[PDB]
DNA sequence: GACCTTCCCCTGATGGGAAGGTTTATAAT
DNA sequence: AAACCTTCCCATCAGGGGAAGGTC
């Protein structure tokens, strides 16, 4: 809207062409990491993680 | 039982099965008929006339020569130079020899050799509905010079035919029945407008098509009886042959597609089968009638299984590479690799994982999630096209804390800015836009906006606005 | 200073390609 | 399912022209 970017001129705080996904943890709940698994498909390349 | 399927399964075992002898036995009825309706075309001046100009333009690039002929009754490209002049020998004989007692006697050898130059169908059917239109141009006229006397001036059906049929051409009985001084002939008079003039469409017809009106009438009304003819053999013999299209279409199941449906869109094939089959060749017809119900059977198929309709060709890639996968389970123990069907089909290798990834079926939102519960999938579904009120909130705060900071600026800037963006108005505008009516242009607007900018840049009074970026 | 060679933007061509359409002949109920 | 063929829509390539640059 107009008003945003009004916004986006004055303190110049450009917006992303990207959403947000990120697996959160589910509110409630509270604990440890014992185990992180990587599966990529064939042919994409792995990144440093995985 | 009550099933429309029933219906069907048994209105066909009422006209027996034909074999060995109903089909060459009717064949010989469809070809009796077209020949009727074929030598309605040999004695029509406007075919000539309308041969001759697609006939010229053949050779001036613009209609094939197989796309006009399929052939003569007489796939040769020389049997074409031979009967171009040949057939001539007829053509000025008759035409110019009007100047019409020895023309009677001499239009069916001018005719004869019309009838050995096979036509498309495509330009076949347009000659048919010549004869058609014209007919019916004819008709016009009679049905417009009938109602202008009987319905109008009240006279008897019989004085009109009488005085109408043997000339249909000239006004010489029209002017002619004012003197029986009947009740109907004091009314003749006022109509003379409508009547004669009526001719003006009608007997020019005759210098067109080079015929008397009422012999245009004798050639449609042969002809309708052998398109007739063509029908009443077309419909046994579909008919008969029915249960060869069930037979057909019992090897489609599970095809997403009901079996009628199948049926169905397998006996129009069997219709285009027949219609383009000729018993000479001999080979028998369920060889022939095949092909085309099998195929309106497959192709259908491919265009009303998916409720996402996809082009036939994609449906045969994805079919192949399903069989390249089967007939290799028993090959590699149980499955081939990715990159292997590259290699076995002809298309190259990176196309497989789309043409895989698009072939996904919908799953219906009634099927029932998990536990078996009457909880089904569209009860999972959310939506998220309407944004959260906890943003709508932030929207209606933020609408009032720029107009409010925007109110503390000057006038001019606080146009400018309003005017540069959407603000409470329609439309934003452009740099000459703005200056437009702000009577100095294409650079005050661009130094009075960054001058705002930076009074809003500055603390103190933007602490309102800064808030709402939070990043 | 002209003359020749050079550097970029519209017309319209026209190569490539996805999407459709028509036939297919042992018989086949 | 394969085989040959027409229409349309693509996103791109020789070719033209309006000037443009640089020198015997």
């Amino acid at each position: 809207t107009p008003e945003e970017k009004l916004l986006r001129a004055i303190f110049g705080e450009k917006a992303s062409d990207v959403k947000d996904s990120s697996l959160r943890v589910p509110n409630g709940v509270s604990g440890t990491v014992i185990d992180v698994q990587v599966f990529t498909r064939d042919g994409v390349e792995k990144d440093k993680r995985a | 039982t009550t099933d429309p399927v029933r219906m069907y399964m048994r209105e066909m075992g009422t006209v027996e099965l034909l074999t060995r002898e109903g089909e060459i036995d009717i064949a010989k009825r469809i070809e009796d008929g077209i020949n009727q309706v074929q030598c309605s075309v040999a004695e029509y001046p406007e075919a000539i006339t309308y041969l001759l100009e697609q006939y010229n333009r053949v050779e001036a690039e613009e209609a094939r020569l197989s796309d006009l002929i399929t052939g003569f009754v007489d796939i040769d490209p020389e049997l074409a130079r031979e009967k171009f002049a040949e057939l001539r020998a007829q053509y000025v004989v008759t035409r110019d020899t009007i100047k019409h007692a020895t023309a009677q006697e001499e239009i069916l050898k001018l005719s004869e050799v019309f009838k050995q130059f096979r036509l498309v169908p495509k330009q076949f059917d347009y000659l048919v509905n010549s004869m058609r239109v014209m007919m019916d141009r004819v008709r016009t006229q009679e049905r417009l010079i009938m109602k202008l006397c009987v319905e109008q001036c009240k006279m008897p059906k019989k004085n009109f035919i009488t005085l109408f049929t043997g000339n249909e051409t000239s006004d010489t009985w029209f002017n002619a029945a004012i003197a029986m001084n009947k009740p109907w002939s004091e009314k003749l008079h006022d109509v003379s407008e409508e009547v004669h003039r009526a001719l003006q469409k009608l007997q020019q017809i005759e210098e067109e098509t080079g015929l008397t009106i009422e012999q245009v009438k004798d050639i449609n009304r042969r002809m309708s009886i052998g398109e007739a003819k063509a029908r009443r053999a077309k419909k046994e013999m579909v008919e008969a042959n029915l249960r060869l299209v069930i037979s057909i279409a019992k090897k489609y199941t599970n095809r997403g597609l009901q079996f009628l449906d199948l049926i169905q869109e397998g006996n129009i094939g069997l219709m285009k089968a027949v219609d383009k089959f000729e018993y000479r060749r001999g080979y028998k017809f369920s060889t022939y009638a095949t092909w085309w119900i099998r195929q309106a059977i497959t192709r259908s198929i491919a265009d009303q299984a998916r409720t996402i309709r996809i082009p036939v060709h994609m449906i045969e890639t994805i079919n192949k590479l399903n069989r390249i996968s089967r007939q290799m389970l028993q090959e590699m123990g149980r499955e081939p690799t990715p990159e292997e069907l590259a290699e076995r089909m002809l298309m190259p290798e990176d196309k497989i994982r789309k043409v895989l990834k698009i072939a996904k079926e919908p799953i219906s939102m009634e099927t029932p999630i998990g536990d078996d519960e009457d909880s089904h999938l569209g009860d999972f579904i959310e939506d998220t096209t309407l944004e959260l009120p906890l943003d709508s909130a932030t929207t209606e705060s933020l609408r009032a804390a720029t107009h409010d900071v925007l109110a503390g600026l000057t006038a001019r800037e606080a146009k400018v800015l309003r005017m540069r963006f959407g603000i409470d108005m329609n439309t934003d505008y452009t740099l000459e836009e703005v200056g437009k009516q702000f009577d100095v242009t294409r650079e005050r607007i661009r130094q009075i906006e960054a001058k705002a900018l930076r009074k809003l840049r500055h603390p103190s009074r933007s602490e309102v606005l800064r808030s709402f970026l939070d990043d």
